[PDB]
């Protein structure tokens, strides 16, 4: 015993994570039946990264709203890669945790009956 | 520790008492309650305790308490094993309780270890398997060719955090047909007993589950096995599968009454009143809480203004069709029962 | 032949501790591996001897309750090892650790009886050739397939395949297949032992009234000491191969657990007067796995496609019980207890589930193209699950959110239910020899198909159900 | 925590209480058994002019072999026996480290001839805490309010030596070194601290039902904490922020720092029966009251003091 | 386990085909197949299938296989050292697969304990070096003044999951000199051979990689080595060094070709051919996939219409400035191969 | 290792400086600086830097540096608690520094198991408690009825990695 906190830990984040992780497709479904008739032709003739780069460069339904309509998926999509790239690279963690476990596992049991028997087997 | 072993072991053993001064000789039981390691106070608990629902008068308690030399913690398991089967071998029935096998396991290792048997894992004597599959095999179903008795026998195992794995409770999880697990882990939360589907089962299959689970209970384990996915899931879905909600919406609903816990058993025709009501999606979409209200209540609604509709189980032997109808302008009723 | 010298091969009981009872013979020495009649007795006690201990005394291992037994109890020397009535005038009977009729039926009327202590097929008796066999079994039989007298073996703890796949393998073979069939039972319930007679009774395998049976049932299990499950997958082994050898036909041969013949070990090594080993063990696990397992197998004279299962004791792999099998398994299903939790069955893992028979020359090379496939996508699967994304999936990278597609409608094609789960749902017991895989799954990895609501897809494998189940549990507007 | 808390207790209880008290330290240091005399004889507890002293002390310690701390926490045991039988009286007694019993046997069972076990121990350490715990119990006789302590060796309770010992305490406290670092005293852990005395009929209804309450969101809590969200809170599901708010809250209104560490701070050892606790932490799962600036209400209990402290530490504009 | 330690072993003497009937003596080889623990068929898989290639008509085998008491798994390798070492003593040379040092592992702690010899570390007699040690320093280079003859020896052991650190990998790996990790975690990837860079080295340098891989493979395998982080680094790769990607793109494309695997050896001009069109990027940029046509292909290519090319490193030994032009005029014409 | 459980001793015994020669009497320390496994050169480093500060002038040190078979790395630490008791006995006070309990745990379960005494856990002796207990037990503060003399002692300990919970640590 002792790694099965590190492996609560994970497992704890699997479930709010690997769920949100179907939401990260949901939140596209729920936009474009609207969205694409105003793009194009239309008109004219943890949480990623994303919200972040547009936001450091500063170093009436027109704009507001058709920047907005595709600024939505823009900024979702740090759920995407929230519940995905931070998804991918974290469970690697669960195989090599419990994996370990199983090596710490047999170790105490291979180390303490080294101790039974260290006494046991010499005596007289 | 402390998770409900005995509660679990004293309503099962407790829930015998109809039978044994009813009609059917054959719907009895006999209790052999073991205890083995126990303070010998514990063990006076449980005595007076069922004393108090007088299941004492249909019940034999053996005690290997700790003061007793670890030998008594080691043949008393054997000696309740020789108890029941009288009964086993009489017709007659019995049901007994192996407080701590894993408490007897502590307290095999010294027996032998003093009598200088070369130790193996964990001090435990090599024979820790022949200790406890040589009893549990006692415990066998019996054919009418050889008397038709029985004898069921529940061990029960301390669990050290979790690990259900350790040594002993692999030696003794690779014997034993059906394993509930009692979780501390949950307990506090509400979810009590707190049994951890995926790691426990019946194993014997559908056959013990008699036709009135095998028409509601059939969904709900299984509901619950691939459910820790979606449980420990949605609490940070989005984008996903919209009505998914459902799914996950027959579990909160359904847990506030799969939480048993209180010092009286429901009766097999009653356990088909309530939770019946469930798995027939009717209570659900309300906002739970107010479940155990339900729970509680339709028991007090059924004895008094239901006392039919569990007879037709003692009638027929399942949900009627008609009862169905019955129990469902019921439960429906309850809907707007709180609901304004 | 059976017979000692002009002198006494009459032993009188020395010491007793449990399983091990020490005998001292006088003027007739008994060899290593000879079974022993104990006389003062209310029934059979054969002890087999183990070792010379020296001071004219042998030291046998006890096949049976050493229960009252006295010393200065006479033991008669038989002259041979354990042996059991090997014959056809042993099928569909039950035969318990000695050759005694356990099924209750009476006396074994046998020509003869084979020493379950035999000399394993040598090196020129071997036989190269590995014909297939279908099972009709997703990852059991595509994935890590099998082979005429190849090896089987599950890996899982305490219940999560094993005897079930033992049965369902049972179903999808035992049933129909030429040749006969043997079940040796070591260690495990009593329960499924019984069960799994009447079950065999119900399904005429075992027949007690023609003479149409084609299996034999030999047990020793877990209410018996060591010294019998520690033989009785000998016997049970010494049946599939009379009927192999002396009787040319391709037997099968079903060990409920065939390392239950270690933790007999693990029960009288140390009080036979030996140095305990990982995590105590013996300094034999080795040979022992060894010697009997090289028994199982084929020759020029007769086929045995055996069945074996190897328990995993503190859900350690890493416990040299399972693995030192491993070397002899012509097959791998190592079930995962975390696998059970996803409810994936049978609990066959995407990694250690290896085999000896999964050439394209034999499996294909489109299915083990898409085998190896599954597995890769299934690799950096593992990997995203949790590294990178942490978790929740969605995020970025389409090319791994493909594999959470992809690779888990995968496990679910794998996870098929069968007919031996019957009693937890009474689902549809999906299997089919390959068949209709073509298409189906390889439209999968390709992208062609996938895409169905995910767990849509869940509790069946054939593609074909998707849509046939997209109606089951719709989604739109 | 362990001999602070048995000081606790004998503050909150030793000192008032019928019939006697007794204290058997095993084992453990010297030191605190010279001041444990000294203290109690400031207190008067201890009397060497009259005649009115209640308690007793039996002492058998560290600078000894091991046949001495086997036997003493037994003599300290023998002496809270007589008071309740021959003398039927409610005793209490209080064993600092009552494994001190087990050490005894780690050294000197193999050197009696035994074959060693679990970590090398004994074929007895059960029997052991076994036979003398069966003790210290009433009977109808007497009763003996006793007290114990058990250690914790290599910070493993996967050790049967607190472990074993568990089957008899009528009460649970396992106090985390992950806690101490967390501050919460006494570092009674919300999870491995049960009871056999703790049923809606003798603790109460709402107290049980917030108990479990205070648990059940520590638990999906303790997940949360780094589960999901990933060490930082915020995040989204104020379900779980709520946690954030409620359960934190809650593991400060448990820890109660008390008179016995007032050699670190001289702070307000918070204590009292009972009394309003009733309405102030009810409060904090429910809602009610359940929002002031978090560490606001750390180093306290008493909901009273969140805006009695509110003043002490403020924030607005 | 099922990794690929006995194709590897198995093409590895297969190769020496050629030389064992060839002109050159001194470029020829007798291989010492070694088996300890195997099943006795799965060592007439190896006799027979060997044979198929006639391999077996210039290679000795020797088994000590499961039945075989302990001790014959412990001589065993003793014993096949002791054949090789007639030609590393007689001018020829040998190559020695000892199939299982960890069997014998397994294999060697019986005989000792049984001798009651005080076991040490997971049984292993404290002598567990001296067992490994004492062997391989038998397989060693013979100066002319001695011979000029040679033993290579390939040590086989068993990977638990993925630890190569343990005791007795330790033992093993603290004395040889170049350790090939195989990868059952990579293997169905594709990723076939599955060699560890970094937890692995040919530690005797570019010494035994001759000018041919010192002109090409030089670059190869370090290439890889820090490549270890990139690889797992550029799946969440954003705006960061724009033409980094090279670095990356040295190693998709070039996998395909890393990854062999077939019952049949590339002759070493022939590995000249393909994968020194890799070092030297011309390939590259091509969507890969269809790039095992071409390390497929371009063999049939090579003698179907460039003999002479192969024959250059007969000749002078190593790629040439004149040769490298003819390559380069046969790879970039695969660049439009399946380019439209 | 390498984190300053020396240097700060030996400030701490460097301190005593003014005192040793001082007025108040009582504001004084004498020091038993013990040394149990170290290379002798490692105590030669120290007896004489503090004699560059003239430290050991008011000091008494005492080796038991890795030559010494085990038994004086193992008495060592009870002899140097019996040094101070002169003054924990007489008025006077003391600083004893043991250098490696620890060290002394290395060098402890030796002497035993030679002596065939069944080891326990990692080898100690099973009495690895009275060993590390019997002696710090000795280090007490004394009344003025009884002395009003002293002994302070810092037993040094070998942290592996980080874990102070170790047996021996513990
Ligand atoms: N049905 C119930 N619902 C909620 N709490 C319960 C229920 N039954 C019992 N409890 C209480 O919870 C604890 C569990 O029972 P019990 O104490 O026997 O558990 P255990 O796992 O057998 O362990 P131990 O007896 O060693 O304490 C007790 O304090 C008990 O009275
Ligand atoms: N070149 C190859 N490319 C892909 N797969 C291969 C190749 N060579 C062999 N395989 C197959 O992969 C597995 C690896 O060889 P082998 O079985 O001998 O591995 P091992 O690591 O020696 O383990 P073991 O022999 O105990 O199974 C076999 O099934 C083998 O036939
Ligand atoms: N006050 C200080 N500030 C910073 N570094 C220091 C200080 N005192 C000492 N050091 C240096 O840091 C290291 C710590 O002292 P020392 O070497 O005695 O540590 P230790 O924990 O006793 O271990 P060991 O003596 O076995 O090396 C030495 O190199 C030392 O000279
Ligand atoms: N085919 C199956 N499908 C789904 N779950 C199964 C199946 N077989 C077994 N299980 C699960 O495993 C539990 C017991 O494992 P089982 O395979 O029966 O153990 P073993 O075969 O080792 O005796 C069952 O009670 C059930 O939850
Ligand atoms: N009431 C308390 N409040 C806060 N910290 C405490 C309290 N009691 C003990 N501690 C902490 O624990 C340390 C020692 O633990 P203590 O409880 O005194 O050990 P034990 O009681 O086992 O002898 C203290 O020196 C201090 O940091
Ligand atoms: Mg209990
Ligand atoms: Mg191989
Ligand atoms: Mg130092």
């Amino acid at each position: 015993r002792d790694i099965t906190r590190r492996l609560k830990s994970i497992k704890n984040i699997q479930k709010i994570t690997k769920s949100m992780k179907m939401v990260a497709a949901a939140k596209y479904a729920r936009a474009e039946r609207e969205l694409k008739p105003a793009r194009v032709y239309g008109t004219g003739s943890l949480c990623g990264a994303i919200h972040s780069s547009v936001a450091k460069q500063m170093k009436l339904a027109n704009i507001i709203y058709y920047s907005l309509k595709e600024s939505t998926t823009s900024e979702q999509s740090a759920r995407m890669t929230a519940m995905d790239n931070a998804s991918k690279n974290a469970s690697d963690m669960i195989d090599k945790l419990t994996l370990t476990f199983n090596r710490t596992r047999q170790a105490v049991i291979t180390k303490e009956l080294i101790e039974i028997i260290s006494g046991a087997a010499a005596l007289d | 520790r402390q998770t409900g072993k005995t509660s679990i072991a004293i309503d099962t053993i407790i829930n015998q008492k109809r039978f044994n001064d009813g009609t059917d000789e054959k719907k009895k039981l006999y209790c052999i309650y073991v205890a083995i390691g126990q303070k010998r106070s514990t063990v006076a608990q449980l005595v007076k305790r069922l004393t108090d629902a007088d299941a004492m008068k249909y019940t034999i308690v053996v005690s290997a308490t700790a003061s007793d030399a670890a030998p008594l913690q080691y043949l008393a398991p054997y000696s309740g094993c020789s108890m029941g089967e009288y009964f086993r071998d009489n017709g007659k029935h019995a049901l007994i309780i192996y407080d701590d096998l894993s408490k007897q396991a502590v307290a095999y290792r010294q027996m032998s270890l003093l009598l200088r048997r070369p130790p193996g894992r964990e001090a435990y004597p090599g024979d820790v398997f022949y200790l406890h599959s040589r009893l549990l095999e006692r415990a066998a179903k019996m054919n009418d060719s050889f008397g038709g008795g029985s004898l069921t026998a529940l061990p029960v195992i301390e669990t050290q955090a979790g690990d259900v794995s350790a040594y002993i409770p692999t030696n003794v999880i690779s014997i034993t047909d059906g394993q509930i697990f009692l979780e501390t882990e949950l307990f506090y939360k509400g979810i009590r007993p707190a049994i951890n589907v995926g790691l426990s089962v019946s194993r014997v299959g559908s056959a013990a589950q008699t036709r009135a689970m095998k028409q509601v209970a059939g969904t709900m384990k299984l509901e619950l096995a691939q459910y820790r996915e979606v449980a420990a899931f949605a609490q940070f879905g989005s984008d996903l599968d919209a009505a998914t909600q459902q799914l996950l919406s027959r579990g909160v609903r359904l847990t506030e009454l799969l939480k048993q816990g209180q010092y009286s058993p429901m009766a097999i025709e009653e356990q088909v009143a309530v939770i019946y009501a469930g798995v027939r999606g009717y209570l659900d979409k309300l906002e739970p809480s107010k479940i155990t209200k339900f729970e509680s209540a339709f028991l007090s609604h059924v004895v008094s203004q239901h006392q039919s509709l569990l007879g037709n189980i003692r009638t027929d032997g399942k949900i009627s069709e008609q009862s169905d109808a019955k129990l469902k302008e019921i439960v429906t009723n309850f809907l707007a029962g709180f609901e304004p | 032949s059976a017979a000692p010298k002009a002198g006494t091969a009459t032993g009188q009981i020395v010491a007793v501790i449990g399983a091990v009872v020490d005998v001292q013979f006088d003027e007739g020495l008994p060899p290593i591996l000879n079974a022993l009649e104990v006389q003062g007795r209310e029934s059979r006690l054969v002890l087999e001897v183990a070792q010379h201990l020296g001071e004219s005394t042998v030291r046998t291992i006890a096949m049976d309750g050493t229960e009252g037994l006295v010393r200065g109890q006479k033991v008669l020397d038989s002259g041979a090892p354990i042996k059991i009535p090997v014959g056809p005038e042993t099928l569909g009977r039950i035969m318990n650790v000695i050759g005694e009729p356990i099924d209750e039926r009476g006396p074994i009327k046998t020509k003869q009886f084979a020493p379950i202590h035999a000399e394993a097929p040598e090196f020129i008796e071997m036989s190269v050739e590995q014909e297939i066999l279908v099972t009709g079994i997703k990852v059991v039989d595509l994935l890590a397939p099998y082979a005429k007298g190849g090896k089987i073996g599950l890996f899982g703890g305490a219940g999560v395949g094993k005897t079930v796949l033992i049965m369902e393998l049972i179903n999808n073979v035992a049933k129909a297949h030429g040749g006969y069939s043997v079940f040796a039972g070591v260690g495990e319930r009593t329960r499924e032992g019984n069960d799994l007679y009447h079950e065999m009774i119900e399904s005429g395998v075992i027949n007690l009234k023609d003479a149409t049976s084609k299996v034999a049932l030999v047990y020793g299990q877990m209410n018996e000491p060591p010294g019998a499950r520690a033989r009785v997958a000998l016997t049970g082994l010494t049946v599939a191969e009379y009927f192999r050898d002396q009787e040319g036909q391709d037997v099968l041969l079903f060990i409920d657990n065939i390392f239950r013949f270690t933790q007999a070990g693990s029960e009288v090594s140390a009080l036979l007067g030996r140095i305990p080993s990982a995590v105590g063990y013996q300094p034999t696990l080795a040979t022992d796995m060894g010697t009997m397992q090289e028994r199982i197998t084929t020759t020029k004279k007769g086929s045995i496609t055996s069945v074996q299962a190897i328990y995993v004791p503190a859900d350690d792999l890493t416990d040299p019980a399972p693995a030192t099998t491993f070397a002899h398994l012509d097959a791998t299903t190592v079930l995962s207890r975390a696998i059970a939790e996803l409810g994936i069955y049978p609990a066959v893992d995407p990694l250690d589930s290896t085999s000896r028979i999964m050439d394209p020359n034999i499996v294909g090379s489109e299915h083990y193209d898409v085998a190896r496939g599954v597995q890769k996508i299934l690799q950096d699967y593992k990997s995203l699950q949790d590294i990178i994304a942490i978790l929740g999936m969605d995020e970025l990278s389409e090319e791994d959110k493909l594999t959470v597609s992809r690779a888990r409608k995968i496990q679910r094609f794998l996870s098929q239910p069968f007919q031996v789960a019957e009693v937890f749902t009474g689902h549809m017991g999906k299997l089919v020899p390959l068949k209709e895989t073509i298409k189906g799954f390889q439209q999968i990895l390709a992208g062609d198909y996938d895409h169905l609501p995910e767990q849509a897809f869940y509790m069946v494998g054939p593609i074909e159900e998707a849509v046939a189940k997209a109606d089951k549990l719709a989604e739109e507007h």
